């Protein structure tokens, strides 16, 4: 089997610009390479087959080139519907091997996260549970680090995080950090903070509350 | 008219057997072969192999030999993917794709999800998330969906009438159960002025829950 490696997993670009996605192989596959597109909903469709032959129904702004071991996919006029994950596939010799895949993302102006902290619901406390939820919505870039400090001390374990894909509308990102623990553990302390370390600020954004 | 129809989502314990069908239609079934592609959640596409629709002979990849089998029924124009002695790593979506010339994968199926777990069918615990009594232009509300199995679940705000300013976060696994959360941001002049209800529906356990977000107090 041939190792099909795409050197870039994540790629950012502004709409209208030209983007190029590369694909490398450990062996020469002699122009027997195909490109695929996987939209966010999971659907997969063939774009370019045999290195350059555009498939029936593919926009002319899509193009592929390369020879031997190195190949590339190019989109001239980047459009919002082109935001997807692209895989390269060789078929010189069995078995077929897909590439690592390159995720395409829209570049925009940097935005500070909107941090919101939430106490455990009174309905949940009756069930013995007590989840402390921290929302970090609509920020750019994607890179961001959270820190649950409890009584001034950082809480490492028990943190449940969830990240969204790039927003289809404003191209921003959002994260949901939940401090999952029981009611007994929730009443043992009384200082729940939520530090948000992001590029947009030197000092991190801090939201907190207390069950006083 | 060419389409590949696959079976629905599957729920199996570790060590069990799963069978995935791939109905071919809109063309001559014996003219092309069927490829199988595995994709773990968050991972890339993995070419499992293909099966000749004439000789009924499979061609597997490196790692898919032993517990995997390609099969078909000529009279029903349907290919089959069977995985025996299921493991945790088998949890993925399995696509079927018709094999055309130039080794291309064309007319992909919708994919059949396979979930390998020991967890039982569990209804979610819908919990309203209201901010603290303590200001600003907008106000962000939330809805906690904790400990359900399996996927999926549907969350809408005010019967889907409230779409803007909504972030539904992907379900995350915790002790074999899924936990989901969703945020909604509206103006201060509409909440708590108007009712904001979290509509959570988990069909696997026949659960429908409408949860209004009330002010803390």
């Amino acid at each position: 089997d041939i190792q099909m490696t795409q050197t870039t997993s994540s790629l950012s670009a502004s709409l209208g610009d030209r983007v190029t996605i590369s694909c490398s192989a450990s062996q020469g596959i002699s122009n027997y390479l195909n490109w695929y597109q996987q939209k966010p909903d999971g659907t997969v469709k063939l774009l370019i087959f045999y290195t350059s032959t555009l498939y029936s129904g593919v926009p002319s702004r899509f193009s592929g080139s390369g020879s031997g071991t190195d190949y590339s996919l190019t989109i001239s006029n980047l459009e919002p519907e082109d935001i997807a994950t692209y895989y390269c596939q060789q078929y010189s010799r069995f078995p077929y091997v897909f590439g690592g895949g390159t995720k395409l993302e829209i570049k925009r102006a940097d935005a500070a996260p909107t941090v919101s902290i939430f106490p455990p619901s009174s309905e949940q406390l009756t069930s013995g549970g007590a989840s402390v939820v921290c929302f970090l919505n609509n920020f750019y870039p994607k890179d961001i680090n959270v820190k649950w400090k409890i009584d001034g001390s950082e809480r490492q374990n028990g943190v449940l995080n969830s990240w969204t894909d790039q927003d289809s509308k404003d191209s921003t990102y959002s994260m949901s950090s939940t401090l999952t623990l029981t009611k007994d553990e929730y009443e043992r302390h009384n200082s729940y903070t939520c530090e948000a370390t992001h590029k947009t600020s030197t000092s991190p954004i801090v939201k907190s509350f207390n069950r006083n | 008219q060419i389409q590949l129809v696959q079976s629905g989502p599957e729920l199996k314990k570790p060590g069990e057997t799963v069978k995935i069908s791939c109905k071919a239609s809109g063309y001559t079934f014996t003219n092309y072969g069927i490829n199988w592609v595995k994709q773990a959640p968050g991972k890339g596409l993995k070419w499992m192999g293909w099966i000749n629709t004439i000789t009924e002979e499979p061609t597997f990849a490196e790692e898919f030999t032993g517990r995997f089998a390609f099969s078909l029924e000529t009279s029903a124009s349907t290919a089959y993917l069977q995985i025996n002695n299921l493991k945790n790593e088998d949890t993925a979506t399995y696509f079927c794709a018709r094999g055309s010339e130039f080794g291309r994968l064309v007319y992909w199926g919708q994919g059949a999800s396979v979930t390998v777990s020991s967890a039982k069918t569990t209804a979610p615990s819908v919990y309203p998330l209201a901010p603290v009594c303590g200001t600003g232009s907008s106000v962000t509300l939330g809805c906690l969906v904790k400990g359900y199995f399996p996927e999926p679940v549907t969350l809408t705000w005010n019967s889907g009438s409230l779409s803007s300013g909504v972030h539904t976060f992907p379900a995350v696994l915790q002790s074999d159960l899924y936990t989901l959360s969703s945020s909604v941001t509206v103006t201060s002049s509409t909440w708590p002025s108007q009712s904001i209800t979290c509509n959570v529906a988990h069909p696997a356990s026949s659960t429908k829950v409408d949860k209004k977000i009330e002010p803390r107090g």
